[PDB]
């Protein structure tokens, strides 16, 4: 005799999937069946079993109401479906029969198929505060009983639409809001449905950052923006203007230190200096953000990259500075200032360095004007855990206890949930954070977003190692 | 000299024996051991299982009556004893008991008349 | 007088009279042949030697010095190596001091006995003192120790014996041990109360289940005589019961020389008490068990056979496994009342009845029937023919109807029915070694008028087993609800091969088939036998322009000795209610089964019996079985292990295992499951005493 | 007149883990003819019927299911006691013992099912577990887990404490009896120990003498006689809180300068116990202060560094501390421990099993060499790990084959080392991976400069003598240089 299942494969948890169980060799028309699994390395428990007629039915307790089992007495196969599914549920299922020998004593057991449900899939910037996010996930997988691991890929922001648009990848999508109006276009976002109840619990302009079509495409989490960070033993009063950072870096490097260190290889960092003179992305109306009008090849951005290479080409800076190189010279005391966002300061006082967060230096008399990102967490299209996707999003995040979990790992910086935002305003390096965000302008979402930070990326780039003039180098990007 | 018969013994069998002779256009009078008389020991019958069906639900009894005999000529130890037997079967299917129990009756009148004209059959071939 | 042969004897006249040279003491009846002998005038003693081999009546003794005292016979000998004889049976001893009271009494010390004959004894009761006494059958054996093998098996400080055969009160009769869930064992203490009453309280575990305390009663008087057996057990561990039990009563009263009072009672806790510790035949009659009560009449000696009896029945019905009852009706009062007398040629026969059904789920409602048959018979020589004209006169009262049926009814059906076949006998057509071949057709034709009777519910009534027998019938349905309207003339012919010097049947045949007024079916069947050996029995059912067959069997058994048998029988049907599906219709399915059976010795000393019954239709067995027996010399073994794997439920298979050891002259044979494969025959003592046996003499 | 009850449970066992004795319960006036009992093990706790049963006369016994070829219960009718006589005993054995004093009952193959007449008296059979006595300064956790393990091989419970002046309590108290089976100590005790007889010598393996480093033999071997077993050898290291101090001075000079600094902060920059004279060892020891002089062997009396100029200076340096309130008499080494973790102290002086207590901590902290004075590297004072068999305990022969293989393994060095560290070790394979750790390979230096102390007992005299000279150099009562004098006579 012999038996043999089929239809094992990967399914979301709240999936759905149905096993047959052709059997052959002897008369089922006359036999139970008993349905069994056995998770991978832990014991072999009951499941369900069928009549011999499919009239009487026994599940197990904790399978109830997620489980029923059907069979059929045409082609010697049983069918179990499944609904509803969990983390938990994934393990071996085998098809077993008892009694059935010349002596009715034997027993067989099927080869088997494997179901593997996996647990909630977020990916986050490798920069935030995963662990806390992770902590979390462990109160949501108490609660509910479904797993959830945070993960942090390289180049998530270009490896989402990948995946996507393969149909799969995360559940739940972090980043800056800029990112998701190019995914919504796409179509690889769901559309959340957040009551107003819970609308009313985060600052109405946070919600206008994830609106695209007049769609709410991701839920609003807090609100970045760089400062200028100082260490106060070396520097108890920092520059108010970028004009006099040369001077401070000769007097510095006659104590063998340095006056600034910041990542030069992302735009992000680079623009607050760059938009001070006037420099810009699109402009227009908000709505319009004309995408014929793109402000990256006039004077104003001209002026600001100019003086950011001439820092190069006098060695208060170096062209090959990234995230690493400055924040590991800042936290060791070798430079006196970094430019940075909220989620950097975590490292600052694990290194034990008395430091200050404070306002953006005056370029030309102009106040720095940073690009203020609205972290935010979309829901995948090709994620039809959805629900706990929402649930998790809601109910478990967006709360005091979900970011607080999140900001004692990497601060999010101005929080959207008012309640834990009013609790946070208190401290002066949300103050500072405020204050350039102010000072700054929020990111277009438009689809455009991503070739216009790919091309003023390779501007940077080029004018500060040479490849290119500023001039050259912004015409380009304009193109 | 064995037209006129006698029984004693075995009350079961007594209707149907003398049916039986009577048939044969044999009397039987009362206290007349002259002529070789017929003492039956006693009727002995059961009722046992005999099929049951896939899931242990009785299907069909089985039925013996198994009748010894002896006979006399006057004295006790002559003669040459002869045990007889017949067995039926009874359906009974799951739950007409309060019909069954009524049947079985009926089939054991017809075992005790059929072992009645056996042992007629028995004693008049003996009169050769 | 009592002579001694020895020729030289050392005396005056009466002091002292010594002899020696293989003396012998005349005593008529009781030899006693010794080596030397001294004697001494001043208590009558006798002193015999050293050998002292003495051969009275079959118990040869061999010990030191017997100084007997031969004036009440007072003795006391050494060494003595007593074997007593007797009609069937025997016993064997070697003690080392026997003593001698007054008449009929031992103080036998320090023995090692056993009712088997000599050399490496398989078993022996080694002990101290054993007080056998005459007047009260009751021989203490002090520090007996029951040895089997080579190594002791018991120990007890003290215990007694049935001397005789009388009913011995507070024996603990042995035990029983075997079962599968566990090692379920239980121990019988019999302790008698009086010549006519007798209970028998039992201890017992089960290993898996708890404590049982299954006793019984069992009681006689002039007129009443009955036995009350029960069993009860508290917390349960398996199942999760607390107060389950079983009660039994027979009680058969006489009032006077003609009524008897008989109450039969059974009645479980709940619908799972067999099925779990019960044995193999829970599958029939004991689906739904009985509670009567009943009375009787009859005489009137004068033209009349009088009977009655006001019966009171309510059945209680178990559960399968999953709580799926029938429930049929219960039998509130009941009054019989049959008749019958002759008329020198005629044969009246008339009847009554009366009983209300009451139930539950269905209606209730009494009833009537009047059935005054009359008979007449006619056989002149050859063949008979017997008429009848009866009239059946039903009468319904139901009452609290839920649905449609008539409040009140009554109906009236004359049956006429004429019976009669003739008969043929011929010897020419014999096929053996001289028997006498008779043919014999026959014939029935029952007319009874027709109505509308579907609306009136079913109470009792059942349709009948269709066989041969079934032609010659005047009621399909045997019950008294449903009478069918027949006209039909049932056709039959049957023949027996009688043996050519007596009349014991070899082989009977026959076949029939009835009319309409048309064939609608066949019915043949064939049982008979070459003697012990070559046993067959069939039969079948057919109906043609339908389909091939409904419901054949065939059968077979030879016996090649007075054991090694190998009976075999083989069953079919198609619709055959299985195992009574939720609602209540039962499952609806067709039969193939083939039981083969054996009890073949595989050895000289080893016997063998072996059970399997197939099931075609699922390609699993429904029961099978397994044993094997035991013998030798002193019935050192009469070892039998039994292992049966039955079936319970629709699926619940559930298997035990069974043990039995027998002892020669004292053991017991009969505990068995139920009445297996035909014969079965024991292959080991038959062990008739179960104690200590009958006979002590010296 | 059958209500008399005499059955009082005479004789006892007295043994350890291992061994046996015969117990009894007397009986006298009536007939053991057919009076017999069987033998209980009633836990405290628990009632229930015992190990053993004997019935009289035949005397046919059933025993118990739980015991095989291990307690037969023995006849003795000419004793009038019945005798149980017990074999390789062990501690889960231990209970109340009482016998069943029936009179009448069956016996089969499967039991003697007689219950009546429980008249025994009842005898508690002492049995406690295999011994091993230690203060734990170094946590026995990591060896108990060995010995835990070694236990479960032998079936037998095992009893080890933490506790104070085991140095003091092994050699005297234990001649009175006291002093469980093992130990892992200095080797000045250890001389002490075989003063008492309680400690027996130990025989290696030659395998094992392979595996062990052979300087670590020589500092175990006592009187030319190899008494112990080293399971490693421990020496001071200098530790430095990584946050307190980015790097710890190299000069024992600077240190009392950092102090100073440290001092304007209000944070101490060292803080050590004064009263152990080990923990102020290798400031002596840099200044050239010897526990004796000559041949290891000899260890000349005659030659004390206490007696030398040097090592007066050293610990006149270390004085200099306490004046500049650099280092606190009222300071203790647990006060120092705490202070670490806590940070009041950036630096301390403390043994190798100090720095599994800051790993609990977690505090950031790092193992350095200790700072050199005037040129010479400070050495500390190095002990090893010697290891000890007690005669008087039933079960002494566990402890030498656990000291052989168990106590010393390089995964068991490891296990000590987790609960409390014992420094260098002496199996080869761990001293490679202790030299890629830093930890251990500043303790490893640091051994290499120290000097072993000496086994003899007499030394054991002049290091209490030590002791109290340090304890009045700290408090100031006494001069330092006449306080080593005081120690050198």
């Amino acid at each position: 005799v012999q038996l043999v299942e089929s239809g094992g494969g990967l399914v979301q948890p709240g999936g759905s999937l149905r096993l047959s169980c052709a059997a052959s060799g002897f008369p089922v028309k006359y036999e139970h069946m008993y349905w069994y699994r056995q998770a991978p390395g832990k014991e072999r428990e009951w499941v369900a079993a069928i009549n011999s007629a499919g009239n009487e039915t026994h599940y197990a307790d904790s399978v109830k109401g997620r489980f029923t089992i059907s069979r059929d007495n045409a082609k010697n196969t049983v069918y179990l479906q499944m609904n509803s599914l969990k983390p938990e549920d994934t393990a071996v299922y085998y098809c077993n029969v008892k009694d059935i020998g010349w002596w009715a004593a034997y027993d067989y057991w099927g080869q088997g198929t494997q179901v593997t449900v996996p647990p909630l899939v977020i990916w986050i910037n490798g920069d935030k505060g995963y662990n806390g996010l992770a902590e979390v996930g462990k109160k949501f997988e108490k609660d509910t009983g479904i797993k959830v691991t945070v993960e942090h890929p390289d180049k998530l922001e270009e490896k989402f639409p990948q995946v996507a648009a393969t149909g799969d990848g995360p559940d739940i999508i972090f980043w800056a809001h800029d990112r998701f109006g190019g995914y919504a276009q796409s179509g690889l976002l769901a559309e959340i449905t957040p009551d107003k109840a819970f609308q009313d619990k985060l600052y109405p302009f946070t919600w206008d950052a994830v609106r695209y079509n007049g769609k709410l495409i991701a839920y609003p989490i807090a609100v970045e923006a760089l400062s200028l960070i100082y260490n106060k033993d070396l520097l108890p009063n920092p520059p108010k203007t970028w004009e006099e950072i040369p001077a401070l870096d000769k007097e510095l490097k006659a104590k063998g230190k340095s006056a600034l260190m910041f990542n030069l290889q992302e735009p992000y960092f680079t623009w607050p200096l760059i938009a001070a003179d006037g420099g810009y992305a699109f402009k227009y109306e908000n709505g319009k953000y004309d995408i014929k009008d793109v402000g990256v090849d006039n004077a104003g951005a001209k002026a600001g990259l100019t003086f950011l290479v001439d820092l190069i080409k006098n060695k208060h800076m170096n062209a090959d500075t990234d995230y690493s190189i400055a924040e590991a010279a800042f936290n060791k005391g070798e430079t006196a200032m970094t430019i940075n966002g909220p989620w950097a300061w975590s490292n600052i006082d694990t290194s034990k360095v008395n430091y200050g967060v404070t306002v953006l230096p005056t370029f030309k008399g102009q106040p720095s004007k940073p690009f203020v990102g609205v972290l935010s967490a979309g829901i995948n299209a090709a994620s039809p855990n959805k629900e706990l996707a929402k649930e998790f999003l809601e109910n478990y995040l967006l709360t005091d206890e979900g970011l607080e979990a999140v900001n004692k790992d990497k601060p999010l910086g101005a929080v959207a949930l008012k309640s834990y935002e009013e609790e946070l305003a208190k401290d002066p390096r949300i103050a500072a954070t405020m204050e350039n965000a102010q000072k700054g302008e929020i990111m277009p979402n438009i689809p455009q977003m991503s070739a216009f930070w790919y091309a003023v990326r390779t501007a940077v780039i080029n004018a500060a190692s040479g490849r290119q003039t500023v001039d050259e180098a912004l015409k380009d990007a304009q193109t | 000299t064995y037209r006129s018969w006698h029984i004693e013994g075995g009350q079961a069998l007594q209707f149907p024996l003398e049916t039986a002779l009577y048939q044969a256009s044999g009397r039987v009078d009362d206290a007349a051991g002259a002529q070789m008389t017929l003492r039956i020991d006693s009727v002995s019958q059961n009722k046992e299982t005999y099929t049951v069906t896939r899931a242990a639900v009785i299907n069909e009894y089985l039925l013996i009556l198994t009748v010894e005999a002896q006979v006399l000529k006057r004295g006790e130890p002559v003669g040459k004893p002869m045990t007889v037997s017949v067995r039926r079967i009874l359906d009974y299917a799951d739950n007409e008991i309060l019909g069954k129990q009524e049947e079985e009756e009926t089939l054991w009148a017809e075992m005790r008349q059929d072992v009645a004209e056996q042992i007629v059959r028995r004693l008049t071939f003996l009169k050769a | 007088y009592t002579r001694i042969v020895a020729d030289r004897m050392e005396g005056q006249s009466k002091v002292k009279v010594r002899a020696e040279g293989s003396v012998i003491i005349e005593r008529d009846g009781a030899v006693l042949n010794t080596d030397w002998a001294d004697y001494d005038q001043s208590g009558d003693t006798v002193t015999v030697g050293d050998r002292f081999a003495l051969q009275q009546d079959g118990t040869l003794i061999r010990g030191e010095t017997l100084t007997y005292n031969l004036d009440q016979q007072t003795g006391e000998a050494h060494n003595v190596r007593m074997e007593t004889e007797q009609g069937g049976r025997r016993l064997q001893s070697v003690s080392r001091t026997a003593e001698m009271l007054g008449e009929g009494r031992y103080k036998l010390t320090e023995t090692q006995f056993n009712t088997c004959s000599a050399g490496d004894a398989g078993w022996y009761v080694k002990a101290a003192s054993v007080e056998a006494d005459r007047g009260k059958g009751i021989g203490v054996a002090k520090h007996a120790a029951f040895v089997f093998g080579g190594v002791p098996l018991f120990y007890t400080p003290w215990a007694d014996f049935p001397l005789d055969g009388n009913r011995k009160s507070g024996l603990l009769v042995p035990s029983v041990s075997a079962g599968s869930d566990g090692v379920s064992l239980s121990v019988p203490y019999y302790f008698n109360l009086a010549p006519n009453f007798d209970a028998t309280f039992a201890p017992g575990i089960i290993g898996e289940r708890g404590a049982t305390f299954d006793g019984q009663i069992r009681y006689l008087r002039p007129d009443y005589s009955g036995q009350t057996d029960l069993t009860w057990l508290p917390h349960d561990k398996k199942s999760g019961r607390n107060n389950r039990y079983q009660a039994k009563w027979q009680h058969r009263h006489d009032i006077s020389d003609t009524l008897q009072a008989g109450v039969d009672f059974n009645q479980v806790s709940d619908s799972g008490y067999y099925r779990d510790f019960y044995g193999g035949e829970e599958i029939a009659g004991n689906v739904n068990l009985n509670r009567r009560v009943w009375l009787d009449y009859g005489g009137r000696a004068a033209g009349g056979s009088l009977n009655a009896g006001l019966s009171v029945q309510k059945y209680q019905t178990l559960a399968n496994q999953s709580g799926y009852k029938d429930e049929p009706y219960a039998i509130m009062p009941r009054l019989s009342a049959d008749w019958h007398k002759n008329a020198g040629r005629a044969q009246i026969g008339v009847s009554a009845q009366f009983t209300r059904f009451s139930h539950d789920g269905r209606q209730d409602g009494s009833r009537l029937v009047v059935y005054p048959g009359i008979k007449w018979d006619f056989s002149n020589s050859w063949g008979y023919v017997r008429p009848k004209l009866g009239l059946h006169a039903t009468y319904y009262s139901l009452d609290s109807f839920g649905g449609k049926a008539s409040r009140s009814v009554g109906r009236v059906l004359p049956v006429v029915n004429i019976d009669g076949g003739t008969t043929f006998e011929r010897n020419t057509r014999l096929f053996g070694g001289g028997v006498v071949q008779t043919i014999e057709p026959r014939l029935f034709y029952n007319y009874i008028p027709a109505k509308s009777q579907n609306d009136l519910p079913n109470f009792d009534s059942s349709e009948s087993s269709f066989g041969y027998g079934q032609l010659f019938r005047e009621n399909l349905y045997y019950g008294n609800d449903r009478i069918n309207a027949a006209n039909s003339l049932s056709t039959a012919v049957q023949s027996r091969i009688l043996d050519g010097a007596t009349g014991e049947e070899r082989f009977r045949a026959g076949i029939g088939q009835k009319f309409y007024f048309s064939r609608s079916d066949w019915v043949a069947f064939a049982s008979g036998g070459i003697g012990g050996r070559f046993t067959l029995d069939s039969s079948i059912h057919y109906n043609q322009n339908d389909k091939r067959a409904e419901h054949y069997a065939v059968g077979a058994g030879y016996r090649p000795a007075p054991g090694k048998v190998l009976n075999a029988r083989y069953k079919y049907g198609r619709n055959e209610k299985i195992y009574l599906q939720a609602d209540g219709s039962y499952f609806y399915d067709k039969l193939s089964q083939l039981d083969l059976s054996a009890q073949w010795p595989l050895t000289r000393n080893l016997s063998a019996v072996v059970r399997y019954n197939y099931g075609f239709e699922a390609k699993k067995p429904i029961e099978m079985l397994a044993g094997a027996e035991y013998k030798s010399s002193c019935g050192c073994w009469g070892a039998g292990v039994y292992a049966q794997r039955y079936v319970t439920g629709e699926n619940t298979y559930k298997n035990a295992v069974f043990f039995s050891l027998q002892l020669k002259d004292l053991s017991s044979v009969g505990r068995n499951p139920a009445g297996r494969m035909d014969v079965a025959v024991p292959g080991y003592i038959p062990a008739h005493s179960l104690s200590a046996g009958r006979n002590k003499r010296p």
